[PDB]
């Protein structure tokens, strides 16, 4: 059926899921934590979300940073809205449910199921098209 | 009055756009027309042919021995892999 | 002293101005006079012309091919960098010359192509339409009724052939009329003020007031938020409070309690408004919208109030004499009050027994014209909601016998009956029996053709012709539909009925229309009928 | 140019505004005015284009004739050739004609222009033919070419034929364009046109006209049409027996004639794909009868056709050649001396020297298919028999048998070959010796012989003193 | 008329090639008229192939499976090349139509040059070629793409070897792939799954026992049912129906 | 019905004039596709006890080229057809020059005359044929793709061009109905033009045996 078979498991489905809600401001104490467990990471710290009054960081940012190569996508979300489509705001999501990823770089879009899973023509898919199944392996463990 | 081996026939409107008929608007788009069609649960095939006002080119079933004795291999190969097809993908699943 | 030019007698002036006045080295006045080095062109299109007369088309087909291809050849090749140079420098003679010949679409076409450059150009164009006894069937662009004389008599011409026509040209020609008398807010300003004078005159008033009120709504889908000026437009405007409650009602578009206790006690009273500003009918569009809705129950605190205030702007009269008012009548809001708080209680109980227990009751309240495009209106949201039939007795017999009832009771309200029908049929619903919504369509007929028993024929037969011609139905049912309506007229016929009901009737298996009759032959005594009055 | 009733009149206005006054508004006012231009578009077209040319209203003209032949087409197909239609294309024509010296005139004529009294004229007005002999198919291709282009194309049509033999030893669209432009009249012209050619050729012009016929017949040709099916079935199977049986059926119900009978013989006798394959017939047949062992039957009626058809162009108004069945079986007993020395071997000489002696294209048939201890005294017999009778067609065939034994590849036949090609090439004219050139380039695959095949080669170009011969005296030099 | 708007790349709107070309391409485009009949030649060719589309899918779907997903190629390609794409194009047509002619001859699934061979495989990629000229005509290129040369021939190399790559390769158990590729989904699809309806619906008893009998054609099956389609106003009326 | 039977006999010689085409014998175009108003104006609408009736609309077609092998069909009275009666035919073919004979039988062919086709089939060629079988076109139908019979040149070239056999090439069956239609003996080699989902078309060789 030309899709992949490895998908994403329940609960880091759920935990992303709501890591790359639009309102995720992550202290630095906590993004410092977490960038150890990019295998893939540079070694860079990145620029924070928020600067002033606190840096803050950004899950769409962390995830960003996960993402290897430099990958172009438009994925809908699960409960986008096609007459949010039809009319205005078609590239000003009011509910952030247009998953869009440029460049590696994950712009906007919750992502869920439907943009991670089994899905044809979903980021992992399209991932182990462009670039090294084995950095697609470490694109899935950095994300677990 | 009828055919034989055959039991009560039901009709409908296709809602479903492949099995509806598509003509080709002249400006270049194709048009989905529904119009009225027939389902036998008992198939009496070529002699539904040999009745009147019939659309010979548009007529198929669900059956492959009868098929195999009268339109032929390559005819069946056809249909057994629309059938199959639609069997497989009645619930959105692809299959290549 | 060239003599050398074989086509070149066209440019005669031009060749004569170079060769007079060249000197120097004149091998550009040289490769001017001799550019012509074809034969002579103006033969040789006589020559075609009498090749055409002589060929198959001997007509002045040829003559407008030929200047079709030249305004082609002016519109390409346009000089729009110099042409309001050109225009504003000579405008005396290409102008004069297009206005006696060339007037058709030439003028039209760069006014509508451009419109920005050539202002003398412009003005010459509407001169000529002036002038013209026809005024401005030329130039007829939306874009192009900037200008107060051609607006105002573009205005004239389309209310004079809207009240020429009536009902069936208001169904067609209003927006093409809309398109420009809604373009520009100004152009809707100035044509209000000149309508409302003609309103203020009072033979021709309700028809100049219907006109008011579409092209009022009109704007109000196109996007116009010009019901305050209706207001200052109308006398309501007298009052400031309430002119400012009832714009800022109106451009909410809603219903607030306590506006509407604002309005019911200036309302209410020993000297109460003239009743035009609860008579204007987007107001009550409002009242439409907020009351009668299968949902959206009110707070019922100011229940009495909101139909008191239907009562008063449905039942009341009075008598202007110079513009003032000295008899009323108030006998009837009562029973006007009874009947809508009825329909109200029936709209929030929502429920089918008692339904048709109550639905005798609200036949009773039927005969009342408000009570019954109320009704009307919440069985059209009733049935237009989606899945609405999931169980029938005899096709939604309660609701469609109510369509029958308004349609008996009221003929007025037959366009939107026949909206509301044709909407219905129009509409496909799914996920149910094809004989079953064969049979719902054939009852939606049997509702339509009791309309034409009532009298809405024309319209019911034009609407079989156009659904037949376009998108075409069921042929059984238009055999049905037919063999109804032959059931139902009877001798004497009227020739225009006779003539849109005609091709109709003989396309489409007359044959197999005729099933079962034996006693009566329909269509063969519409045959006899029709050759008789023809 | 052209001088019609308006070019008279645009130059005796030139004539006269080439002096006395003639001021520019009152000269172009009496020598030219558009009745369909407006004179408004006239008036705006100086102020727009710059004193535009006409040039767009020339298309425009151009693309109305078009339009109005397209109609007259139309008419014809519509009123079956209404005869006010024609009328009107005909006038329409004569006055393009007489004004233009006519693009759209011609265009009408080869659109319509059937039974013209007029276009008779016309075609002996333009009797130069530069372009409108080619371009109007209706006069010019219908019987205008028939005396001067008839001629021209059946000189290139020999000069084709020519080049094509040349070829073979070392039209179609013709045929097409000429039943394009063929009629009744037409066709019979063709047809004495071929005969006169046949006539001249001895045979090859007859072959070409056969072919051209049954080139006309398979695509649109309308006992011609049973001559050109019987024909076609030989072509489709030269060993095929009901083809054969069909045009021997054919030619014994087929009654006796003025000539008729006599071309149709002449055309089989020298048809060369024809011959060949009634050769191939006759061996098939042949070597059935001599398997069945029922020598004396229809291969005795198949040669007395050959040798009615060979007879056909050597005599006319005949009937038919002798069957002499005593000589057909003495010619039938060397084979079965062959095909019992075959046999013999698997398990005559001065019969051979009378039947080369005799002149007989069945005989030089037969040697060719046989060259394509008994089998050896019989080989000796029949290389015999090509000398003596020495033939050009026989010279072919003999060249095709030694191509047949080098792409065998015998030692001793190989160097037999090499002398019977080499005696081929001293006897016959340049393109014998050419062949043999060939052969002997593709000769000599041993070291013996190569050498002196080298120096027979260089003797044959210094003492055959043709073009062709020399020329292959220095392809073989070149190669070798 | 939308397939000419979209695929045509008419020449004659100056202002459309001062935006879409550089002033060198628009002079040139319009000096050589033979560019503009090589447009015209491919044009006509993809009306050709719109023919041959309408043809093989006379249902009203675009959906297909292919090899390469040449939208995102090209995104791939813009957000490499960082093309800006408000900028006029530096890319000529024919140098477009060059490519495009030079891909379609670099791609081959069946070898030797036995006419046979050579109708096989433009048969056998005839509907990817089609796919990929549409893809690749020069008014997208011109007006929506707007790539530059080096973009185009790496992309043109990219084609080229993910195609190389979505080759087939020899000696794959394809049968025994086949048929459990078709076993696995009758696994996971169930023979429950048909929940009935209010009409009878002719029982069409898909399923589990239906892609049994398709295995092993039985001569009785347990529903044989026919679909059965009139020619005309006998099925557009329900009487004659 | 009256009307029935002679619209079932127009459409009977309707598809006999395509058959005629389709297997490539010399068919002129108004019969290819004449109007059935045409044909009653022709025959005279009434098939039972009048004027037209069986073996009266029979017809000699010749091939496009080599026209010394010609078919014509025959149109038995009698339903359930007599071996006599096929004999009377035999001697019909003595008496002509071709080989090439159809037989069309209202109801089922008895096995003796089959096994009698059988056996006169070498010397010259019958095939019989059924009412609806040939009321019916089958290359009409959009599931049957199209079929071009190829020459002896062409499967030498193609076998020794694919290296492969007459027995490797997948067969179709003799007595199948596209076969039976093409009449197309054992062990002959036909190419299928056929749409494909995935390439656009497809060309697939079967042989007949």
């Amino acid at each position: 059926s030309n899709r992949p078979v490895m998908g994403i498991v329940q609960d880091t489905l759920t935990a992303v899921r709501k890591f790359t809600k639009r309102d995720v401001f992550l202290e630095r104490g906590e993004v410092m934590n977490l960038l150890m467990f990019l295998s893939t990471w540079d070694g860079k710290v990145p620029q924070p979300a928020i600067l002033k009054p606190r840096p803050l960081w950004t899950g769409k940012q962390i995830f960003s940073l996960i993402i290897p190569g430099h990958i172009n996508c438009i994925r809908t979300h699960s409960t986008h809205p096609d007459d949010e489509d039809s009319g205005p705001y078609k590239h000003i999501s009011p509910g952030d449910t247009k998953v869009v990823v440029e460049n590696g770089e994950l712009i906007m879009g919750i992502l869920c199921k439907k943009s991670l899973g089994t899905s044809a023509g979903s980021l992992v898919h399209i991932s182990y098209l462009e670039m090294g199944h084995d950095i697609t392996r470490l694109f899935y463990s950095n994300i677990q | 009055q009828g055919i034989e081996q055959i039991s009560k026939v039901y009709m409908h409107l296709p809602q479903t756009d492949n099995k509806k008929k598509i003509i080709i608007t002249e400006d270049g788009e194709f048009k989905a027309l529904q119009e009225w069609i027939l389902e036998t649960d008992g198939v009496s095939l070529m002699r539904v042919l040999s009745e009147k006002d019939v659309d010979p080119v548009r007529t198929t079933s669900n059956d492959i021995v009868e098929i195999f004795t009268v339109l032929g291999i390559e005819a069946v190969r056809k249909a057994l892999e629309r059938e199959l097809y639609h069997v497989i993908s009645f619930d959105g699943s692809y299959v290549n | 002293f060239s003599t050398r030019d074989y086509i070149m007698e066209p440019s005669i002036f031009n060749t004569l101005k170079r060769y007079f006045q060249a000197g120097g080295s004149p091998e550009n006045v040289i490769q001017l006079l001799s550019e012509n080095y074809t034969a002579v062109a103006q033969t040789v299109n006589l020559l075609a012309e009498w090749l055409i007369q002589t060929g198959v088309e001997p007509v002045q087909v040829q003559e407008t091919v030929e200047n079709h291809l030249k305004s082609l050849l002016i519109k390409h090749f346009d000089p729009r960098k110099a042409d309001s140079i050109f225009t504003e420098e000579g405008e005396t003679p290409a102008w004069l010359e297009q206005m006696i010949a060339h007037t058709t679409w030439r003028d039209l076409f760069y006014k509508l192509a451009e419109a920005h450059p050539d202002c003398l150009m412009l003005n010459f164009t509407v001169k000529l339409i002036s002038d013209a006894g026809y005024q401005g069937e030329i130039t007829s662009v939306s874009t192009a009724c900037q200008q107060l004389e051609v607006f105002s008599r573009v205005l004239r011409t389309s209310l004079a052939t809207i009240l020429d026509g009536g009902e069936e040209n208001l169904e067609k020609n209003l927006p093409e009329f809309a398109k420009m008398v809604c373009h520009g807010e100004h152009t809707y300003l100035f044509a209000q003020a000149m309508m409302s004078v003609l309103a203020q005159e009072e033979q021709g008033g309700s028809a100049v007031r219907r006109i008011a009120q579409e092209v009022q709504r009109f704007a109000q889908e196109k996007g116009h938020d010009a019901s305050q000026i209706t207001l200052a437009l109308g006398t309501a405007a007298s009052y400031p409070r309430a002119c400012q409650a009832l714009g800022a009602m109106l451009s909410k578009g809603a219903l607030n309690p306590a506006d509407i206790t604002v309005l019911f006690k200036m309302f209410t009273s020993m000297d109460p408004p003239p009743v035009e500003l609860i008579r204007v009918p987007a107001f009550l569009d409002l009242f439409m919208q907020s009351l009668f809705k299968p949902g959206a129950r009110i707070n019922q605190d100011h229940k009495h109030k909101y139909i008191h205030i239907l009562a008063y702007a449905a039942s009341v009269v009075e008598t202007w004499k110079k513009n003032k008012r000295v008899s009323i009548n108030k006998d009837e809001l009562k029973s006007t009050s009874k009947a809508v708080e009825t329909v109200h209680n029936l709209c929030c109980n929502e429920n089918a027994s008692e339904l048709v227990a109550e639905l005798s009751t609200l036949y009773q309240c039927i005969r009342f014209p408000v009570v019954a495009m109320g009704v009307l209106k919440w069985v059209d949201w009733t049935v237009s909601e989606p899945r609405y039939f999931q169980l029938q007795t005899d096709h939604t017999p309660v609701h469609l016998a109510l369509l029958d009832e308004i349609s008996t009771c009221h003929q007025l309200l037959h366009p939107q009956v026949l909206q509301l029908l044709v909407k219905l049929f129009e509409t496909e619903h799914s996920q149910l029996d094809v004989m079953e919504q064969l049979e719902l369509k054939k009852t939606l007929l049997d509702r339509m053709v009791h309309l034409l028993s009532r009298g809405y024929v024309l319209p019911v037969v034009s609407y079989i012709r156009k659904c037949l011609e376009k998108l075409d139905t069921d042929i059984s049912l238009i055999r049905y539909f037919v063999t109804e309506v032959l059931d139902v007229i009877a001798p004497p016929y009227t020739s225009d009925f006779v003539q849109l009901f005609l091709p109709i009737l003989e396309n489409d298996s007359i044959a197999g229309t005729i099933k079962t009759e034996g006693e009566h032959d329909p269509v063969t005594e519409f045959i006899a009928h029709c050759k008789s009055n023809f | 140019g052209l001088q019609d009733l308006g070019v008279a009149n645009g130059e005796d206005l030139k004539e006269t505004l080439t002096n006395c006054t003639e001021p520019l508004k009152a000269i172009e006012q009496f020598q030219t005015e558009n009745g369909v231009l407006l004179p408004s578009l006239q008036s705006a077209l100086p102020f727009l284009d710059l004193h535009g040319t006409p040039r767009l209203e020339f298309h425009q003209s151009v693309f109305d004739e078009l339009r109005d032949k397209l109609l007259e087409r139309v008419s014809a197909i519509a009123s079956e050739g209404k005869a006010e239609e024609r009328y009107k294309k005909l006038e329409d024509l004569l006055e393009k004609s007489f004004s233009l010296v006519l693009q759209p005139v011609v265009m009408c004529v080869m659109k319509h222009l059937p039974k013209v009294p007029e276009k008779k004229l016309k075609l002996v007005m333009a009797d130069k033919e530069l372009y409108r002999a080619c371009a109007v198919e209706v006069k010019r291709q219908i019987w205008q070419d028939n005396q001067a282009l008839f001629g021209d194309e059946v000189s290139p049509l020999l000069k084709q034929y020519i080049l094509e033999k040349e070829s073979a030893l070392f039209e179609v669209v013709q045929r097409l364009t000429r039943m394009v432009g063929k009629n009744v009249k037409l066709y019979d012209m063709v047809l004495q046109f071929l005969r006169t050619l046949f006539l001249r050729t001895r045979n090859v012009h007859y072959c070409t006209l056969r072919a051209e016929l049954l080139m006309s017949l398979h695509d649109l040709d309308v006992c011609h049409k049973f001559t050109w099916c019987l024909d076609a079935c030989i072509r489709e199977r030269f060993v095929d027996s009901k083809r054969a049986r069909e045009l021997q059926g054919f030619l014994d119900g087929v009654k006796k004639g003025q000539e008729q009978v006599l071309g149709d013989l002449s055309m089989i006798l020298c048809d060369p794909f024809a011959i060949n394959t009634l050769a191939l017939s006759t061996v098939r047949h042949l070597q059935e009868l001599v398997g069945q062992e029922t020598l004396p039957l229809l291969l005795l009626l198949r040669l007395l056709a050959l040798g009615q058809g060979a007879w056909d162009m050597i005599d006319s108004q005949v009937f038919k050649e002798p069957k002499m069945e005593v000589e057909l079986i003495t010619r039938f007993l060397p084979m079965l001396m062959s095909f019992l020395v075959d046999d013999y071997t698997f398990n005559p000489e001065s019969f051979t020297k009378f039947l080369q002696e005799q002149r007989m294209a069945c005989e030089v048939g037969l040697y060719y298919v046989l060259h394509i201890n008994a089998l050896l005294r019989l080989l000796p017999g029949l290389v015999e028999t090509f000398g003596d009778l020495a033939f050009g067609d026989i010279f072919l065939h003999l060249l095709t048998g030694n191509l047949a034994l080098l792409a065998d590849e015998f030692a001793l036949e190989d160097f037999c070959s090499s002398l019977f090609d080499g005696f081929f090439l001293t006897a016959s004219p340049r393109k014998e010796n050419v062949h043999r050139h060939a052969l002997r380039l593709l000769i000599h695959l041993h070291p013996r012989v190569a050498p002196s095949k080298l120096e027979a080669l260089q003797k044959a170009l210094e003492p055959t003193g043709q073009s062709g011969e020399a020329v292959k005296e220095l392809y073989s030099q070149l190669g070798e | 008329k939308a397939f000419e708007k979209k695929f045509r790349f008419d020449y004659t709107n100056e202002r459309a090639l001062r935006r879409t070309l550089q002033e060198d391409l628009v002079k040139d485009v319009l000096s050589n008229a033979h560019i503009q009949n090589e447009l015209e030649r491919e044009f006509e060719r993809m009306r050709e192939d719109r023919e041959v589309l309408r043809v093989i899918f006379p249902t009203g779907d675009s959906k297909v499976v292919l090899p390469c997903n040449l939208l995102r190629m090209i995104w791939n390609a813009q957000k490499i090349f960082h093309i800006n794409p408000r900028l006029p194009s530096d890319l000529h047509p024919i140098k477009v139509v060059e490519g495009v002619k030079e891909l379609s001859k670099k791609l081959v699934i069946v070898n030797g040059d036995d006419p046979l061979s050579r109708q096989a495989q433009e048969n056998a990629t005839l509907l990817f070629n089609i796919h990929l000229r549409s893809t690749l005509c020069s008014r997208r290129m011109a007006e929506e793409f707007r790539l530059s040369g080096e973009a185009f021939d790496w992309l043109l190399g990219e084609i080229e070897s993910k195609f190389n790559q979505a080759i087939a390769h020899p000696g794959e158990m394809v049968g025994a792939l086949a048929a459990q590729s078709l076993g696995e989904p009758a696994t996971q699809m169930t023979l429950n799954t048909f929940h009935y309806a209010g009409v009878s619906a002719k029982n069409v008893t898909l399923g589990v026992p239906r892609l049994k009998e398709l295995i092993n054609i039985s001569k009785k099956p347990k529903t044989p049912s026919l679909t059965v389609f009139l020619l005309g106003q006998s099925a557009r009326d329900a009487e004659r129906a | 019905d009256d009307e029935e039977e002679t619209y079932r006999l127009w459409k009977i010689r309707k598809t006999i004039m395509q058959l005629c085409h389709d297997r490539g014998y010399l068919v002129t175009q108004d019969e290819l596709d004449q109007t059935l108003e045409e044909f009653k104006a022709q025959f005279g609408d009434k098939p039972s006890e009048g004027r037209p009736r069986r073996t009266d609309l029979t017809v000699l077609v010749a091939h496009n080229d080599d026209p010394t092998d010609q078919m014509f069909v025959f149109f038995p009275e009698e339903p359930k057809v007599g071996i006599k009666t096929i004999k009377v035919y035999c001697q019909r073919m003595q008496e002509e020059n071709i080989t090439r004979a159809l037989i069309v039988v209202q109801q089922g062919m008895t096995p003796s005359a089959k096994q009698s086709l059988v056996d006169m089939a070498p010397k010259y060629i019958l095939e019989q044929f059924l009412q609806q079988e040939l009321l019916i076109n089958i290359t009409e139908h959009e599931l049957v793709p199209e079929h071009v019979v190829m020459t002896k040149e062409e499967v030498t070239e193609l076998l020794a061009r694919y290296k492969l056999r007459e027995n490797q090439l997948p067969r179709i069956q003799a007595g199948d109905p596209v076969a039976r239609y093409f009449g197309i003996k054992r062990g002959q080699v036909v190419k299928i033009i056929r749409p494909s989902e995935t390439a656009g078309r497809y060309i697939t060789y079967r042989l007949v045996q």
